[PDB]
């Protein structure tokens, strides 16, 4: 068995109308030392699927190659194969699974808990929950890790019905996304101020924004100074 | 594969018989010569090393002789190569008898496990059987003195008087006639040396191409005591009966 | 649970609880208790539910079987071993067993096997196996004889079912009978405990010689 | 020896010959299936008094709603049968109900494909093929009353009838014109018994013929010696006054 | 260290009727105090008029359903599309449930449907293996609270008619459709104001020989 | 797909014989003449050592090799059979003897480990069986020195003196007629020298004969120069130089 | 446990076996006996855990059976007793044991002397002229060693064994009410069925 | 791997390892059978032409494979042990399992399924030896008789009579017996029996093993002695019907 030593905290998501965002800090945590600072933990898998994954890093790496085989083996009997019966969300989630439920059948787990999210080029919104626990689930807004606990109800405002999702609109839903994770670097100081964020688009393929930085910055700490290292004796 | 590049000599014959078998006991007849003689105090036996010289050592008295017990041992006739599996084998399957029930084996128990050991090499496998017959020289307490055969076909038969090897022939029609169904060791020893001399062509009957022992009761020695008669005893012998000729 | 058999002129009596409760109110009064093996042959659910559900059901199976392998009926003996020899295996690593392999061979007569998940194998006459075995053998022994008609034979075997029910949190909601006969066996009934309860205190003045 | 995997120019293996040429041996066996049954008849053959006759038929149940008769080599008919038992008892215990005849055949003609050297697809632990056909009948609650022919090369078709054995040619020749599809149980026995007593040299007695049948409220009944003799009694007077 | 047992949650509820039978499930998906899904179908079709709910801990509810999908799919190919009766699927069930024990499994299984004879039939699983067939059943966390409402106005029993109440009672009768689903309503509104583990949405599949029928019902959201 | 070969490739002819063994014979007749004495005082082993190549080293050549400590061997046949052969007898006499019983496995049941090896390779297929004869020469402390036979089915007979190879009868003897027991191991180096320039023209040299002993002990042959403990080896090689003075010895 | 005495007494060995099984005040069985024929003359009772008894008694039954037949000869009690210890002897080291103590009361006909052997569940087997195992025979011990020395008869036995069961029901804490006795020696096996002072 | 063929089909439907197994039976020594109505005569031969066999450890022709049912045969003794051995377990797993004394049927099944296995299955080769397999079924008085051949196939007969001059023995017997009258005295049963093989033996009455089984468990080894005396008998017999 095995209880962590390296931790990876905060992948957090929700669909709009016509795709999904997903953002992610970069980090590989030795407990409270911050010491992978770039680590990715956005994985894409093709143009479609972004693959997030929280939880021990030593799981990390190994589900990071497991993907990176995935598509090898998905060029394997055509080419040009990208919606004729490979690279779908559903198809990298299912497999997953299925490797996620047997090692905790056998009790030498994968200590991870991810999140697949991606647009179906056949049909319309992938978003699905996977824990350490074999429980998972769907629902329009889906976070890991901290994210659950406190970026979720942010999400929920916005979305977490059927209808609420047409209703939700590129701006709308990338406010909230910039919005929750301003909050995850303020009260979890394990997630790193670097982070990447991916919206999955019909209209325009993949646009992934890498290393992108948190700004609109919190100083409001200043207004409480009672000192702390200011003395006269 | 192995179809065509392999046959099948351990199918039967448009007789009914095996190949291999039938060409077994063949190998036996050319081989040297061993004789059993049960007596009702004891065994008698004796072996014919058939060619000896000054160049191989014939101090070495145990060369078809082997114990597989402290009761039960056998003579061979034929090749040291193929009695040597079953004989480390017999002596294995002994061990296992006296651990279970702390008391020895039987002789046919241990004759009957052999021939379907035997039966085995050419009833599966495709393998090759062995090439050597062996004369049981045994007790029981249930059947007295007990005197066996069997062979690489794995039928065996009761007796008290066989032979197999070379010049089986000879010494059995001799044998027969001189036979006294009921008769102590030292007479044994005396009908045993006259049948010998007149089954080795002209003067060739020496201790020195012989190998003796015999299973006596003793009463300096503990019952059933097998002795293996090394060169000095098989001279004295010799001059007793004055066979040497 | 407490479950019971005694053989008599008439053949076996089998009687039987059914209670199934969430806390202690009792939310259905059936539950699984008798597994049916053949026609003839009962084989009662207690121990481990599950062991008993798939291992009754495969023994009837492998019963089957025999009949069309060696065209014979089964002994409960033998039927009983089989059970056995496959039980002590998979002991220490779980498995919980407790049936009486109940019969009414033509080829013995009526025969009883207690069977439990130790590997025990026993033969006897009259059995309650249970919690509320030692006070349901009290009421069955006093008015206990072999030779007895099935009427009254069936309703000993319901008293000392409710007996057990009173004192023991672990049966009574309905009361389950059955009758195993030469040709196989003869439901008679769910009888409700609440009726049955008034009636049985005023009649048998048994730890109601004065009513208590 | 001879090869396991080598075909002839048309594409048909040796083995499967070679497998129709003992079946050809046996002692026929003839099957109608009407509306209320199947009938399922043999001709045992053999009359001795230092023979038990009475004591061996080649009519053995499967299932208490499942019986082949054979014809063939009977040796092997025996391996068949083990195989057919454990995988008809292991689905009784997990769906609770009866196996379909047509199920049971491709079952059995799995293992059928085993013979000789071994393969990577089949690892193969026999020496030669099964030199039985078989006519297993049966009853399902979906498909009533049926029966079905399966060759040992892996072929099973599903007849009304069907006769397979040496004296097959005739007998099925005979099976057509007698065939209708208003026939029933009761006339299916009779006509049984006419063509077993026109193909024999011999008189016809129940210990050279032995009948069974199929009824839904009893399952595979055998027709017992006792019946099967009345049957034969009634059968020869009646002919018997036709001349 | 590691057991990944736990619990999640939700509420079933099988009623056998006169000709019909329903599996009624919540469609609230927890674990602890966070909402995993407000809609999440919790009743299934598994197809041949069986539909069929897995109550309890989800890990083992998904594992349980992907080994009986299988053999849906396999009983079918093997045996020429002869559907699958209540009966059979309920003791392919019990061996799959058998088949894990020393991974035990934590479950309150519900099956419901119509029997191949015409009567509506309900059976409950204990969670490593048995069944038995009940009239009706009540499942789930919420079993303890809508089985004694249940027990009186349905089955009839622990209710008499005020006379006596006890040579005096009231009968069965079996119920209708509109009846049922009156009942069904009425346990769901008052069961989701006390368990945090009903709520969101009531589906309620009604299962009858012209097919699966859908019903939804709304409930409660936080 | 792999081998399904489990057929004896060893089988029954019409007259009792086995054809491998018949095959195996004749090139073991045709192989290295060698020779073995117990001289009473010792034993002494020669066998041909033979040059590839002026420009060859025979050093790593193996005619004689060390099967056990106090025990050499040497044979005629089929070397590729024999270098194997040598080395699944040290492995059997190293691990189920040297601290099981404490000591080297005695000469007679090494004999029958060996004999062992051959027959089961005769036995079973996939495989034929050895192509060699041994001289196996030994001491042994609870046996004296002694020289047996190895047969290339692994049939044994007990010799104090014989020879194996090409013209074996003739060399059998000349070592019968000049050694009759009781004699020093030096003389029966002479008396072998002899028996082989006979056997042997053409070119004959001590360059052209490995020649080992078994029958003497050094300190060094203990393996220290401390206080005893245990007796240890016996075997020593000579070199071609030692060999070319007992040639100049008459 | 299950109380089991054996006493070898000069013209057959005598082995005692409890004879009912108590449930509360009453005995709900009183017709036990516990005990398997091996050979006609070599017998085997039984104490210990009570499903591990009929797993193990019939084991090693079917066993001997089989060489019975197969040699169409009968085997000695002392060839029974060392085939029981080794087979012990392999079981203590796997992971479930039995916990059976036997005694088998053999009359060796092939010698034409009476045997009794004692085996303990470990596999440590003696041969002895009177036993006992657990708690029973610190009462018992006292009474045999004083009262009896070797060479007394089949009555002596009976009034002995009588002696030992009443101070064991009254003065020991453990109740398995009384005995039922047998008899091995040279004509077989006969159930004593008086224990009214025998 | 050696599960590859070793057994192959025939043209003609039969199998050639098959036909070949039943020439090493004929070859061989005789065994026959004779039913009464009360018991099963079997009859064994053992013509000892030597007189160097001792007689008591030379192998007998009888075996217990239960202790009411007995096997004979005529054959190869070596594959005899390998199947006798098998037929024993089989009789004592019954009695394990089933808690029952065994019936004759399921025996005969058991010995039929051996052989029919090395026939079918690769890389083995059938037995050398057909047997006779009698016996009485538990609480129960009337004969069985059964034959088996290393076919694997199996019947029941009245009588039957396997080895060498199998042709002249069941010609001669069915002179002497009908089902509908078999005789009911072990004394005239036995004198047909010994009739029967003395004609085939040639000199024989000690070369001849008479054993006769009756109901459960009753069986008895008839010896020289009484042997010897029937032969003057029917030297006696011979002489009333000429």
């Amino acid at each position: 068995t095995q209880q962590p030593i390296v931790t990876g905290t905060s992948v957090i998501s929700m669909k709009y109308d016509n795709g999904v965002i997903i953002a992610a800090d970069n980090l590989g945590s030795y407990g409270s030392l911050l010491r992978f600072n770039g680590v990715e933990r956005l994985i894409p898998v093709g143009d479609n699927t972004v693959v997030g994954i929280s939880g021990d890093i030593s799981d990390m790496q190994h589900i990071e190659r497991l993907l990176k085989d995935l598509v090898t083996e998905n060029a394997y009997d055509n080419p040009l194969a990208d919606a004729e019966e490979a690279l779908e969300p559903s198809y990298i989630f299912e497999y997953l699974a299925t490797v996620m439920y047997q090692r905790r059948s056998k009790m030498n787990p994968l200590w991870n808990a991810i999140i697949v999210a991606g647009v179906q080029s056949n049909g319309d919104q992938f978003l699905r929950y996977v824990n350490l626990l074999g429980v998972t689930y769907s629902s329009p807004t889906l976070a890991t890790g901290f994210g659950a606990h406190m970026a979720n109800p942010l999400l929920r405002k916005v979305v977490d019905r059927e209808s609420d999702i047409p209703k939700t609109t590129v701006q709308v839903a990338e406010e909230a996304i910039v919005n929750a994770m301003r909050v995850l670097y303020y009260r979890d100081a394990r997630s790193s101020r670097n982070f990447s964020l991916a919206i999955i688009d019909k209209n325009t393929g993949l646009t992934f924004k890498k290393n992108l930085q948190v700004e609109n910055m919190k100083w409001d700490f200043a207004k409480d100074i009672k000192g702390y290292g200011t003395q006269k004796i | 594969g192995s179809r065509r590049y392999d046959s099948r000599t351990t199918i039967f014959s448009p007789e009914g018989r095996l190949y291999q078998v039938e060409y077994a006991l063949e190998s036996i007849s050319h081989a040297g010569t061993a004789i059993g003689i049960m007596a009702s105090d004891g065994i008698v036996l004796a072996a014919e090393r058939k060619v000896t010289s000054t160049l191989l050592e014939q101090d070495t008295s145990t060369e078809k002789l082997y114990k597989l017990n402290d009761k039960i041992a056998v003579a061979v006739a034929g090749l040291t190569a193929d009695a040597e599996i079953l004989i480390n084998t017999a002596r294995i399957h002994a061990q296992n008898y006296l651990k279970t029930y702390n008391e020895d084996i039987p002789v046919e128990i241990l004759v009957r496990r052999l021939s379907d050991i035997k039966q085995g090499y050419t009833q599966h496998g495709g393998l090759r059987p062995f090439g050597v017959s062996f004369i049981y020289a045994g007790y029981d307490d249930r059947y007295g003195y007990q005197l066996y055969t069997s062979n690489p076909s794995g039928n065996y038969t009761g007796w008290k008087a066989i032979s197999v090897g070379a010049n089986t022939s000879a010494a059995q029609t001799l044998l027969q006639m001189d036979y006294k169904d009921d008769m102590k060791v030292d007479d044994a020893i005396e009908l045993a040396l006259k049948t010998l001399s007149k089954t080795t062509d002209s003067s060739a009957l020496t201790y020195d191409r012989l190998e003796f022992a015999t299973i006596r009761k003793g009463a300096n020695d503990g019952e059933v005591y097998q002795k293996i008669f090394k060169p000095q005893e098989i001279k004295d012998i010799l001059v007793k009966t004055g066979i040497t000729k | 649970t407490t479950t019971l058999a005694f053989r008599f002129q008439g053949g076996i009596i089998v009687a039987v609880d059914s209670r199934a409760t969430a806390g202690n109110w009792v939310a259905s009064q059936t539950v699984k208790r008798v597994i049916e093996i053949n026609p003839f042959l009962l084989g009662t659910m207690a121990g481990g539910a599950a062991d008993c559900q798939f291992w009754e059901t495969w023994l009837g199976s492998q019963c089957r079987l025999h009949e069309l392998r060696e065209k014979e009926r089964i002994s409960v003996a033998a039927a009983s071993k089989i059970l056995s020899n496959l039980v002590y295996q998979y002991k220490g690593a779980g498995l919980s067993m407790g049936t009486m392999i109940c019969g009414y061979t033509r080829k013995e007569g009526p025969t009883i096997y207690y069977v439990d998940s130790d590997g025990t194998r026993l033969k006897g006459d009259i059995f309650c196996v249970g919690s509320g075995q030692t006070f349901a053998y009290g009421v069955l022994d006093s008015n206990y004889k072999w030779d007895l008609s099935v009427e009254d034979a069936l309703y000993l075997g319901k008293r000392s079912i409710l007996a057990a029910a009173h004192r023991d949190a672990y049966s009574g909601g309905s009361v389950n009978l059955y009758h195993v006969t030469e040709d196989g066996w003869i439901y008679h009934g769910n009888h409700d405990v609440g009726e049955l309860f008034w009636k049985v205190k005023e009649e048998e003045g048994s730890f109601n010689n004065v009513i208590g | 020896d001879r090869g396991v995997s080598t075909f002839s120019p048309e594409g048909r293996l040796f083995q499967v010959e070679y497998s129709l040429e003992a079946i050809k041996l046996g002692s026929t066996a003839i099957g109608i299936a009407t509306k209320e049954g199947v009938v399922l008849g043999v001709e045992k053959r053999a009359t001795s008094p230092l023979l038990e006759s009475d004591s061996i038929e080649k009519i053995v149940e499967i299932d208490r709603h499942i019986g082949c008769a054979m014809s063939g080599l009977t040796a092997d008919a025996r391996s068949m049968i083990e195989h057919a038992r454990t995988a008809a008892v292991t689905h009784n215990l997990y769906y609770d109900e009866d196996i379909n005849v047509e199920s049971l055949t491709q079952s059995v003609c799995d293992l059928a494909l085993r013979f000789g050297e071994g393969a990577s697809g089949e690892e193969r632990l026999m020496s030669r093929p099964f030199g039985v056909a078989l006519l297993i009948a049966g009853h399902d609650a979906d498909d009533g009353y049926q029966l079905f022919h399966a060759e040992p090369s892996g072929t099973f078709y599903r007849y009304n009838a069907k006769a397979i054995g040496s004296g097959s040619e005739g007998a099925q020749a005979e099976l057509l014109n007698e065939w209708h599809s208003s026939l029933t149980l009761k006339e299916a026995e009779l006509l049984v018994l006419k063509i077993l007593k026109q193909v024999m040299e011999e008189k016809l007695d129940e210990n050279n013929a032995q009948l069974s049948c199929i009824t839904k409220q009893d399952g595979f009944k055998i027709y017992d010696n006792e019946k099967t003799a009345e049957l034969i009694k009634e059968l020869k007077e009646k002919e018997a006054a036709e001349s | 260290q590691f057991n990944p047992y736990g619990d999640n949650g939700g509420t079933i509820l099988g009623i056998a009727g006169e000709d019909f039978a329903v599996l009624a499930g919540d469609t609230r998906n927890i674990t602890d105090y966070s909402i995993n899904s407000r809609y999440e179908p919790k009743v299934f079709d598994c197809g041949d008029n069986i539909v069929m709910s897995a109550n309890g801990f989800a890990a083992d509810g998904d594992a349980l359903v992907k080994r009986f999908k299988n053999s849906v799919k396999w009983y079918h190919f093997d045996h020429n599309d002869k559907k699958l009766s209540i009966n059979s699927a309920a003791r392919n069930i019990q061996h799959l449930l058998y088949g894990k024990r020393f991974f035990p499994y934590y479950v309150h299984t519900i099956i419901a449907g119509l029997d191949e004879d015409g009567k509506g039939a309900v059976y409950s699983f204990d969670p490593v293996g048995s069944y038995e067939r009940e009239q009706c059943r009540a499942g789930g966390a919420a079993a303890s609270l809508i089985m004694p409402f249940l027990d009186n106005q349905v089955n009839f029993k622990n209710q008499y008619e005020p006379g006596t109440n006890g040579k005096v009672k009231k009968p069965l009768k079996y119920l209708s459709v509109e009846e049922v689903i009156k009942l069904v309503r009425d346990s769901f509104t008052s069961a989701t104001e006390r368990h945090i583990q009903v709520g969101d949405g009531l589906e309620i599949l009604i299962v009858t020989k012209d097919g699966v029928r859908k019903e939804f019902y709304e409930l409660k959201r936080d | 797909m792999t081998d399904r070969y489990s057929f004896s490739l060893t089988t029954f002819s019409p007259s009792g014989k086995l054809g491998q063994i018949d095959y195996a014979l004749t090139a073991v007749k045709q192989g290295v003449t060698s020779l073995g004495i117990k001289a009473t005082n010792g034993v002494v082993i020669a066998t041909e050592k033979k040059s590839s190549s002026p420009l060859a080293m025979s050093e790593t050549l193996s005619k004689v090799s060390l099967l056990t400590p106090d025990i050499g061997a040497v044979y005629s046949g089929m070397g590729p059979d024999y270098r194997v052969l040598v080395d699944k007898s040290r492995k059997v006499a190293h691990t189920s003897y040297k601290r099981i019983y404490g000591e080297y496995p005695p000469t007679k049941l090494l004999v029958s480990e060996v004999a062992k090896i051959m027959q089961e390779a005769t036995q079973s297929g996939g495989v034929r069986p050895f192509g060699v004869s041994l001289l196996i020469a030994g001491h042994d402390e609870f046996n004296g020195f002694s020289l047996y036979q190895v047969d290339p089915s692994g049939s044994y007979f007990p010799w104090k003196a014989t020879a194996i190879g090409k013209g074996s009868v003739a060399a059998k003897t000349f070592l019968e007629k000049r050694w009759n027991d009781e004699l020093e191991l030096e003389d029966a180096i002479h008396i072998a020298l002899l028996t082989l320039k006979e056997s042997v023209e053409g070119e004959f040299n001590g360059d052209t004969i490995e020649l080992a002993i078994i029958g003497d002990e050094n300190p060094d042959l203990l393996g220290y120069t401390g206080i005893p403990t245990d007796k240890g080896p016996r075997f020593r090689k000579l070199t071609s130089q030692e060999i070319n003075d007992r040639l100049e010895a008459l | 446990m299950d109380i089991i005495l054996g006493i070898r007494v000069q013209d057959s060995v005598i082995l005692a076996s409890s004879k009912a099984v108590t449930r509360g005040i009453s005995v709900l069985k009183d017709s036990d006996d516990k005990t398997r024929q091996l050979s006609p003359h070599t017998l085997m009772s039984f104490a210990g855990e009570a499903g591990d008894t009929v797993q193990f008694a019939e084991y090693i039954q079917a066993n001997i059976q089989l060489y019975s037949i197969r040699e169409d000869y009968e085997l000695s009690p002392q060839a029974v007793s060392s085939f029981v210890r080794q087979e012990l002897a392999k079981s203590i080291r796997s992971r479930r044991p039995y916990q059976v103590n036997v005694l088998i009361g053999g009359y060796d006909k092939k010698k034409n002397k009476p045997e009794l052997y004692q085996i303990d569940y470990l596999g440590t087997k003696v041969e002895l002229p009177y036993g006992a195992h657990g708690y029973s025979g610190f009462y018992t011990f006292s009474l045999l060693d004083h009262h009896y020395r070797p060479d007394m008869t089949t009555e002596e036995g009976l009034d002995l064994l009588k002696l030992c069961v009443q101070e064991l029901e009254k003065r020991m804490p453990m109740d398995f009410k009384g005995v039922i006795v047998k008899i091995v020696d040279k004509d077989g096996i006969r159930q004593v069925d008086d224990f009214q002072a025998q | 791997g050696y599960d590859r063929a070793l057994s192959i089909f025939s043209p003609d439907g039969h199998i050639f390892q098959v036909e070949y197994a039943l020439e090493a039976v004929k070859r061989g020594t005789c065994a026959v059978g004779v039913k009464g109505k009360n018991c099963v005569v079997l009859g064994c031969e053992r013509r000892s032409t030597l007189k160097l066999q001792d007689t008591r450890i030379t192998p007998s022709k009888v075996s217990k494979i239960d202790s009411h049912v007995v096997l004979s045969f005529s054959g190869l003794n070596a594959d005899s042990r390998i199947l006798i051995e098998k037929a024993r377990v089989e009789a004592q797993s019954h009695r394990l399992t089933l808690e029952d004394p065994v019936t004759v049927e399921y025996l005969t099944r058991y010995v039929a399924g051996v052989q029919q296995r090395y026939t079918q299955s690769g890389g083995v080769r059938p037995f050398g030896v057909s047997t006779l397999i009698a016996g009485f079924d538990p609480r129960d008085d009337e004969p069985k008789l059964y034959q088996t051949e290393p076919s694997g196939i199996y019947s029941s007969w009245s009588a039957q009579t396997i080895g060498r001059n199998s042709k002249t023995v069941r010609e001669f017997l069915e002179k002497n017996y009908d089902r509908k009258e078999p005789p009911a005295t072990v004394e005239e049963c036995v004198k047909l029996t010994v009739r029967s093989l003395l004609e085939v033996v040639q000199t024989g009455a000690k070369n001849i093993e008479i054993t006769v089984v009756k109901p459960d468990s009753d069986i008895v080894a008839l010896s020289s002695e009484e042997i010897n005396q029937y032969v003057t008998q029917i030297e006696q017999e011979k002489q009333e019907q000429q």
